[PDB]
């Protein structure tokens, strides 16, 4: 699935710690369980916030550079040491019988996927009207901007979709197809370029009611 | 008059879901700014009784 | 970084106190209070109680 | 922060912040957005920028 | 022909209809120009009423209700 | 967005609350408790009186 950074940043406490980072968003929640002092410290300090300034996109291990103390190459870690780091000098109690590092150790401490951008689709309630902003990620299939939507509607699943698709005649949606395929575009960055508030046209998607029973 | 009651049933219960969805939210929209703004200012906090 | 001060830094940076701080801090930032003194007792009476 | 006012996140390049604070401070200028809770908002987005702008003071106020 | 036998035919019809599936069985069953058939060359007023509503109550996906054929 | 920080900045950065926190804390991390909450109750309690 798919996370807006809003909804990444609902879980920050030591009890729910969630992290995005390189385009993944990760529940460190065992991690800050298990490694509870001082190293756990930078990343209790960003619970909630993107971490993708720690690290470098060529390799997925934080930044490295030469210490200027000991003149040897080690990660840069201007925050503190977070876990999985080694000391800058030869200690007594740094193991390193643990497996991988918890950024490199993905099938085990991530979860979902973060969306690298977000729109907003205005839903209007046909039958009763009762227009709704909402943000949803801009690359996202039908099926879940319905499940979004389902904190609004708890009967979405009878209802049918439709936009206007172009002229421009309001037409039904598919739904495993994404807000892009099914014809309703993004025009945020044309707005932007051209000195029109973002919040000026919204795309609108219909909400008509399907008789059931 | 079976359709009818049906369709004015559903449009309550929509308005009805209206109004208890924005209580939640604005709920929860103060709950995670306070939480945002706990983190930082004790970090704060901390740093400086522990000078 | 005496070790003292590790030790202290091992308690404060501890799960149990960190947490109830964030969260008493971001409920007393909440309810706002003009005498936090009384709303902490009665805050921290009724969360000692579970 | 200085960053959050803005909208950005810590990793945003120097586009990335002409394009944020182009978008926030044409929508909060006091001349077009006639009045709200946009008062304190553009002096922040305005000191903002001004931080984030330069190189220098950018990276002085990243180490702290 | 067999004019009250039609009618109760059509609103029985026209009942089931409103459920979710039954309009795809019917639509199965040649319901649609049959119905037709009857609303068209139909002269008696109750039944045309009744074919009428009968269509209208087949061909429906949604909500907002088109107007009634005739 | 500003109005929200602002009105919680205000509050957490005047005096009464902040500089009872850093003391709370302060005693907090001298004392180490094994349950903070209960500790915490006592001092507010005998604190309440000054």
């Amino acid at each position: 699935r798919y996370y807006t950074p809003y909804e990444v940043a609902m879980h920050n406490t030591p009890d729910d710690c969630w992290v995005s980072f390189l385009g993944g968003v990760y529940n460190l929640t065992d991690l800050i369980k298990a490694n509870q002092g001082a190293l756990a410290a930078p990343l209790i300090a960003a619970a909630g916030q993107d971490l993708t300034h720690w690290f470098d996109p060529t390799t997925k291990d934080p930044k490295r550079h030469i210490c200027p103390a000991t003149h040897i190459e080690r990660f840069y870690t201007p925050m503190g040491r977070f876990i999985h780091v080694p000391p800058p000098e030869p200690m007594c109690n740094w193991d390193t019988s643990f497996g991988l590092p918890w950024w490199r150790d993905a099938k085990k401490y991530q979860i979902g996927l973060l969306s690298a951008r977000t729109r907003v689709i205005r839903v209007r309630n046909v039958l009763t009207d009762q227009e709704d902003q909402i943000e949803v990620p801009c690359e996202e299939k039908l099926v879940e901007i319905r499940e979004r939507y389902l904190e609004l509607n708890a009967h979405a699943k009878s209802y049918t979709w439709k936009a206007l698709v172009r002229t421009h005649v309001f037409q039904e949606l598919d739904l495993n197809l994404t807000l892009e395929e099914n014809g309703v575009p993004d025009e945020t960055p044309v707005f932007e370029d051209h000195h029109v508030p973002t919040d000026y046209f919204i795309p609108v998607l219909h909400v008509y009611w399907n008789d059931d029973l | 008059e079976a359709a009818e009651r049906r369709k004015l049933e559903e449009k309550e219960r929509r308005m009805q879901q209206e109004r208890e969805r924005v209580e939640r939210e604005r709920v929860v929209r103060q709950k995670v700014a306070a939480s945002a703004f706990a983190r930082g200012y004790l970090s704060g906090i901390v740093n400086t009784v522990f000078d | 970084q005496t070790p003292l001060y590790e030790k202290m830094r091992d308690y404060a940076h501890s799960n149990k106190v960190q947490e109830l701080l964030q969260k008493m801090t971001a409920d007393l930032f909440i309810e706002r209070p003009a005498d936090p003194v009384t709303w902490m007792i009665k805050w921290l009476s009724e969360e000692q109680k579970r | 922060d200085y960053y959050e006012v803005m909208g950005l996140t810590r990793s945003a390049n120097d586009i990335d912040i002409r394009r944020a604070y182009r978008r926030l401070a044409l929508k909060y200028h006091p001349d077009i957005n006639k009045d709200g809770a946009a008062g304190d908002e553009f002096l922040r987005i305005c000191e903002a920028y001004e931080v984030l702008c330069d190189p220098k003071t950018k990276g002085f106020y990243d180490l702290y | 022909c067999h004019e009250q036998l039609c009618i109760n035919a059509m609103t029985a019809v026209s009942n089931v209809a409103e459920a979710p599936e039954a309009r795809a069985i019917l639509v199965a069953s040649g319901a649609g120009p049959k119905l037709q058939h009857i609303f068209e060359t139909a002269t008696v007023e109750v039944v045309k009423r009744a074919a009428a509503q009968a269509i209208r109550q087949c061909r429906f996906k949604h909500l907002p209700y088109e107007v009634l054929p005739g």
